[PDB]
Parts: C-alpha cells; structure tokens; sequence
C-alpha cells in the first residue's frame, strides 16, 4: 500500500522502497524516458506527455495493477509485503479499486490502543514473575523435611 | 540486549532523522530555488522466532508462525522538485527558469554543477557568474564594458545596448539542462546539484524548445517549502518520539522488576 | 542534536537578512544609495547511514548591491550634480588613494577647490573656482566653466571625469557614500563623462535612493515569520530532549 | 492520529484557494484577464465498523476560469483592439505554434508587422502597415485598411480572424496573457469575426479584467477563518496526544 | 512562506510601476511635444498541478485543471504618439510638425 | 414536490463552524477524562503487585 511512487533513469516506475510496480501486462511498468507531465488516473491509468509535445497529445501508457482479495486470506511476509497464504494463487486485478492521487496513505496504528495494551502486558508479566518468586520460596521451606 | 529496547531505539533514531529533515526545510524557507525534502519511513525485516526454519506461510496465525518486526528506519530523504512561486525583482541579472531545466555553472574542480537559483552577477572580466561563490555560468557569457543595459531573451539570447550603434548586440546565448529523474540529483550545497546514476545523463538544449523551460529576466524562484507542512510534520514526529520513549522506559522497569524480585 | 543547530543556522541567516533590510530602510533618503539583498544558500549535505541526504541548514553568503539608477531630484544648488547613467565621481582620500562615489552633493573649500559636502575630500581632477566668478556652470560632459564680469564668454576652469566599473556590485563600500576598487570590481575605466558608456553630468540635480520602501516592509514580514518558525523547532527539540532524559 | 491530517487537508486546500484569490487581486488591472475560482470537493469516505462513514478531508480539485465579458476601456490609441463577444486573438509563439490571447494591446515592430505590445509576438494572420500610411483603420469584421495621402479610398492591407472554443475554461494559461489549446478546450473555430457566433473587433478599445474586487476581499475573509478554524483542531489533537502519553 | 505572499508581492510591484508611469504623464503636462505613456499589465506563469484536458479514469477528461497563477507585472510602457494640439506663438523660430515626423538634432 | 433549478447560483455547505468548535471542546475533555480512568486502573494494579 506504499503509493510513494518514483521514476528512475531508465523509466521504470518503482515505489519509495524500490519495489517495481506491476501493470496490466503483469510486467513492471516502464515509461518513455523523456517525459514532461505524468498524471495517474482515478482507476490507476497512467497518462504521460512526451517531451515537447503539445497539450493535446495526452495518451495512456499503462495501468496500475490494483488487487482487492479477501483481507483475512493475506499474511504479511518477512519484508512487509502481503501475500496469499495459499501459494501459487494468482492475484486477480480488480476493476473496482480507486486511487486518490495527490496523496499518500500513512499507517493505521492506533497509538492509544497500543499504549493501553502495553500497561496490561506489564501487569500480567509482573504477576507471573511473583509466581516465580513464590515458587522458589515454597521449595526452600520444603527443604527442611530431609534436614535432621 | 533485550530486543524490545532496540526496536524502540530504531523508532527514536528514525524520528530524529525526520526532525532534522524538517529543520533544514524551515531553515531554507527564504533560499531562492530550494526544493523541499521529505523523509520516507519503512518497516524493517521480520524474523520468525518460533520456527526453526523460515516457513512463514505454514501457520502464520498460530504461535509457531509468530513473526516479530525489527523496528523502523528512514529509507530515503526524497526531493520534491515542484515549481515555486515567482519573485519579480528590479535587478537585471537575476533570472528564473519557468518549468523544466537547470542553470549550469562551472565548479572549481572542473565539472559542471546544476542549479535552479538564478541570482547571477558579473566578475571583474564581465563574465556572467553566480552571486555566491562566483562560479562561471555555462556557456561563458561576457558583457562588453560599453554596454548600457542587458537584455535576456526567452530562449537564452543575451543582448546588450551600446551607445552609438542602433539595434542591440548579441553577446551569446544561455542553455539549460533537464534530467529524466530530477530527484536523483545529489545536493552538494551552495544551491547546487550534481548528476548521478539515479538522475541520468544531462540533456542540454535551448531554453524554450524541446519542452525546456523559458528564461525570465529580473525574476527569481522562491523556495517551495510549505511552512505549514513542516509544523504539522513536527507535531506528529514529536509525539511518535515520546511514545517510543515510554516503551523504552516500560521495558527498563520490567527488567528492573525481575532482578529485584527474583 | 543536529536539529538544534540546523535551526540555529536559519535564525542566523534571518538575522543577517533583517540587518540588510533595516540598512535599506535607514538609507531611504541618502543621495546616490544602492539597495542590497542578502543571498541565501543551503549548506552542505551529509550522506548518513550509507543514500540518505541531510542538510546542514542555511546561511547568507553575500550581500548584492543592486546598482539600478535612482530617480532625479531637482535642486537650486549649483554644486550638487548627478550622473545620468553609468559612472562614479572620483575623490581623493586622506590616504592618498582615490575613492569612488555616486553621491554628487559637492561644495567648495576655503581655497575654491571642489570638495565633497561631508568630510570635505577633494574631487579628482581638482577644479578651482576663482573668486571673481559670479556663476558656475557644469556641462553635460563635465566641462566646468565660470562667469567673469567684464569678460564675454565663460572661462573654463577644468573638466571633471567619471569612472565606470564592469561590476559595480564588487566594489567595497567604506561608508560616507564611498567605494574602494577591489579585485572583482574590475579595472577603473576613466574618460570623458558622456562618451563610451559613461553617464552624463547633470548639474543642480541629485540621484535619489533606489530602495523600495514597500518591498522592504513585505520582506520584514517574511523574514520575521521564518525567524519565528525556526524558533519553534528549537523549542520542540528542547522539549523532546527534556522528555527523553526525564522519562528514561 | 487521522484527525491531524483531515484538518491538514483543509489547511492545504484553503491555502490553494487563497493563492487563487490573490492572483485575481494582483491582476485587477490586467487587460483581458478572466478571474478564477477554486472548486472544492470532499475526499473518499470509509467504512470503519462493518454503516459508519468517515471522510478523508477536502482538497481543491480544479480552478475554474470565469470567461465573462469584461467592461470596455475607451483609449485614444489606434492599435489596441477588443473582441466584442466570443473569440480570441491569435499570436505566433517562438516555437511556431499559435497562442490565443484576449488582451488586444497591439503595436508595430521595426518593419511594420502588427505585434503584441509586450513580448512582440506577431499576430496571425500577418498584417503589415506600409510606411507611407497616415492612419490605421480596423473594421468590425477584422478588415484592416490604411489611409494613404494622394489616393482616394482606403486600401486594404489584410484581414483579422479570431478563434473560438466551445469550452474556453479548458485553455491552458501560460502567462503573458496567452492561452494554449487542450483536449478539453475544444476545436479551434476560425472565421470572420461577427459571423456565426463570433465576436466583433472594436478598434481603439480595450477589455478590462472581470475581477470582482469586493468578492475577492470577502473570499479572503471566509478563507482566512476556515484556515484558522482547521488550525485549532490540530492544536487540540496535539494537546490531546500530549495528554495521553503524559498520563498513560 | 505562503503562495499568496509572493503573488500579492508581484501585484504591489506592478502598481508602483503603474503609478510611477502616471506621475510622469502629469509631470509632463506642459512639455511641448510630449507623448503620454500607458503601462501594460500581464500575468506571470501558471503552476500546472493538473493539466486541463488530461484523462481522468477512462472516457473522461478534466474540462478544467488545477492551475495556479503566479501574479502579474508591468511588461511594457506603451507611448501613444498621437498628434497634440497647436499652440500659436509670435516667435518665428518655434515650429511644429503637422503629422508624422521628427526633428533631428 | 421537486425543487427548482436556479442558474448562476451555488449551494453553500451547511456546516456551522462554531457548532463544530463547541463539539470539539466537549469531545476533547471527555477524551482526557477516560485517560484519567485508564491511568487510575494502571496505578491501582501497579500498587498490588508491588506492595503485595
């Protein structure tokens, strides 16, 4: 969901993390090198303006591949990329997902929710540690059976 | 050490870099032709703790498939080369590129540096140089001592008005350079940029054809920094900085409790 | 903490910028004054955690004198003159070397030598007004002549010359409306005042200050707000560091 | 905290609106200038507790040009002309393409070609004024004729034509009172002015800007307050988050 | 700092040049053979955030785009060389050109 | 019962900026009050496993 896209010197469309963005052909999207105006459409369409061309020479070159599968059937991988739990399952390109261009989506971490669960983890952690201390205290007391 | 301590330390380090990025953006709020930078964050590598191997898709929702992140880092400080506003000046030697293009200046070591700042002047020899360190502007343009006024056309045509002769004399022509990826230029200070592999080979051309920007005389391009973006960015970065500190303090007390109780 | 000193560079840069703005507004009535604009440039960048570039702040690198000709003030004094175009009046300093001025408010000393109205430095070349003169005329080419009773035609007492520099912004101001030639200024180009790019001497006229009073007031607004913005970064960084050591 | 950025969208949106208001006020004396208005729209809404809708803020999605005919300025100059109705003049850009202008302040260059009073770009179709002409007359249908001494009847030197578009607001402004055709502007419809929906050429008259100075001042009032209104939410959210981590 | 600050600053400079032009017209109201001048205003460049006519989704394009102006400036000072009235004098050395033409000195 | 089309007129938003600010004040104070309870519960439990 990192929509912070960028274009390298070769023209490949990557994101802020360096991952190549896929298109309709299921190959990474590559744009013509000498661009002058890049506009992303509402439905992922990429329309470019060749350098020196008039304002009426606007044509689409590629389409961003947007996938909308079942959320509960996805798992986060070791590199932060969500994939299917069942391997070798194709990612079908959905025609309903819309892109709000001109904006970047941040994280959805509920900071207060994290903190109020931190304070619960501390208390439960410390209670179990007291159980460890009362376990060894009982053992020391019972050690007087054999003493004589 | 305890992994929970280092996870929060990475978040503390990541926000500190973001704070420094914001501070430079506000510091250069008056620099002509300055492009604001933003900090981009990313999550670190995820490790399987309860798995002897790397079978993450096996039971990822079960205790055997638990994966813990390693923190956060700032992947890049991205440049946003948006077009700034216009400053109409009465000086006849400061100029602006409207659109794509960069002024080219000669660095002392030999190579050519590229800038959006147009505050130029002359040296003792009449050569058009920058008003900072005084680097010559490419191509070399020499103003005759007899000139009474200087005119710069929209295509880089630099003309002078000499008393006696009718019509203006042409003393040269300016050129500007465009890059495929402007964000790939490495900033070296002095309002100067250097081409890199991530940017691309320079594409020199007349300023106004082939999609290049036009030269506007007696104008300057203000910095495109948003003084309200930085303040809102400061608010979030300060709060995230404090939230990660509490986790470090919380882990410290939990570890302190264990060796004080047990 | 780098953010403390990155913002301190911004505060220093604005403080220098405001000082030049106040100088322009102070010299809004000075004859033959050229306004100045501070030149901002960002400091070097550091490649940390090596492809991550962090700036070091900003500073004012130079103050550029805008040598655009000012308006004309008409006066009834016969000794204050104005250069209509490019050129400087040359005066003799007590050190013996020649200083160059654009303020044309001149006068006479006890012996009749044309001197500046302030400290009294003589004007090069020396012009001596005889005691029998009843009027002083300065031509458009620096030809100074006086009227003598009982003698038809004004006798010529001398000819003024002016000096032009290729880069007047490179001159070194020393106060008193005076400049000293430097390496970057260029070679002093003397000559007849009115030929070969030189300006014309306009008697009984003065060159007004070229400052734009409205522009400096707006520049004060933008300099004050950026100065306040960098103060909040320092304040916020102080709160962050005060929070960390208190919390830990 | 999502509330920080929902308010932040309103701040950036209002900043864009204020920039358009100032541009109209800055061009309150520009001849043939059409005022602009920013268009707001709410961002996408989200389902959060799946029947709960939460918006993502707002943004300025477009700036609409108001191509209303302005008032007429009567000038004594014979080379500034006004299109009375719908249409644009045609100038020749250095790139060779044709730019469309409604500013009719024209003049002649050193050879006699009718060019704009600013950059000097020639006007299409080309009109050349002979050097022996003593007056210039421009007809209501673009008919340009001159008066020559020693010959009865004004001789015709050329004809003006104006271009109309179905959607003038789709023209791309490039400054210098110039526009460029786009895909949404329409098809350039040339023709003799005054015929088939076109305007008429009026010599020695100019079209004032159609900005409503009173409206712009009121638009600043509501844009300033909404901008300050959103800043209070960000302050409140900052205080709320500062309280939580200071308490929890 | 703010786009409106720079846009309005160009407007202030534009009017000061225009006011200076009008002042010279009134100052030279008694000068023989003086031609009045008019300041020519023009807008600056436009920031092309969204191109008008660019394709939005499919089979749809923006009728108008998000383009922000940069202000205005005075680009020219046009002299109106129309013939002035005639002043009848008794001097035999003050002459007038009746129509187009210039005396040369 | 349908409405009429009015040309050259626009329907402004029906938001009450003052009403939103008053609701902002109430929502802010209630937000702080609940945080007080969370701190109170945490401090109470912290007293148990420490003292006891």
């Amino acid at each position: 969901r990192n929509g912070n896209l960028k274009v390298d010197q070769n023209g490949m469309l990557t994101n802020a993390s360096g991952h190549l963005v896929l298109g309709e052909n299921d190959a990474p999207i590559t744009l013509p090198i000498p661009l002058s105006k890049i506009e992303i459409g509402r439905d992922g369409t990429i329309s470019v303006l060749p350098q020196g061309a008039p304002a009426e020479e606007f044509q689409a070159v590629d389409r961003i591949k947007l996938v909308k599968p079942n959320d509960q059937s996805l798992f986060k991988d070791t590199n932060g990329l969500f994939r299917h739990k069942t391997p070798n399952q194709p990612y079908e390109a959905d025609a309903t997902v819309s892109l709000q261009t001109g904006a970047i989506e941040g994280s959805n971490v509920n900071a207060v929710g994290e903190m109020t669960a931190l304070i619960d983890l501390q208390r439960q952690f410390e209670m179990q540690v007291k159980m460890m201390s009362t376990a060894e205290e009982m053992d020391k007391s019972s050690d007087s059976l054999l003493r004589m | 050490m305890h992994p929970a301590l280092w996870v929060s330390k990475t978040g503390l380090d990541a926000q500190q870099t973001n704070i420094a990025t914001i501070s430079n953006n506000l510091a250069n709020a008056s620099t002509v032709g300055y492009k604001k930078s933003r900090a981009v964050f990313e999550d670190l590598f995820y490790q399987n703790i309860n798995q002897p191997g790397g079978q993450s898709s096996q039971n990822t929702e079960l205790p055997s498939g638990l994966m813990l992140g390693a923190g956060s880092k700032v992947v890049a400080t991205q440049k946003v080369h948006t077009h700034g506003n216009a400053q109409t000046t009465t000086n006849a030697l400061d100029m602006m590129v409207e659109g794509d293009g960069f002024f080219q200046v000669t660095l002392p070591d030999g190579n050519i540096g590229y800038t959006r700042n147009g505050q130029f002047t002359l040296n003792g020899e009449g050569t058009l140089v920058t008003s900072g360190s005084g680097y010559p502007v490419e191509p070399e343009i020499v103003i005759p001592e007899d000139a009474i006024s200087i005119t710069v056309g929209t295509d880089g045509e630099v003309s002078v008005r000499v008393r006696g002769q009718q019509d203006n004399q042409v003393v040269g022509q300016l050129t500007i350079t465009d890059f495929v990826n402007p964000g790939g230029l490495e900033p070296i200070g002095q309002n100067l940029y250097l081409p890199t592999g991530a940017s691309g080979d320079p594409q020199e051309g007349v300023p106004g054809l082939d999609g290049l920007g036009e030269i506007r005389q007696s104008m300057l391009e203000a910095s495109n920094v948003n003084v309200t973006e930085e303040l809102v960015n400061m608010i979030e970065a300060q709060r995230v900085y404090e939230m990660n500190s509490k986790v470090i303090s919380s882990v410290d007390k939990m570890m302190s409790f264990v060796n004080q109780q047990l």
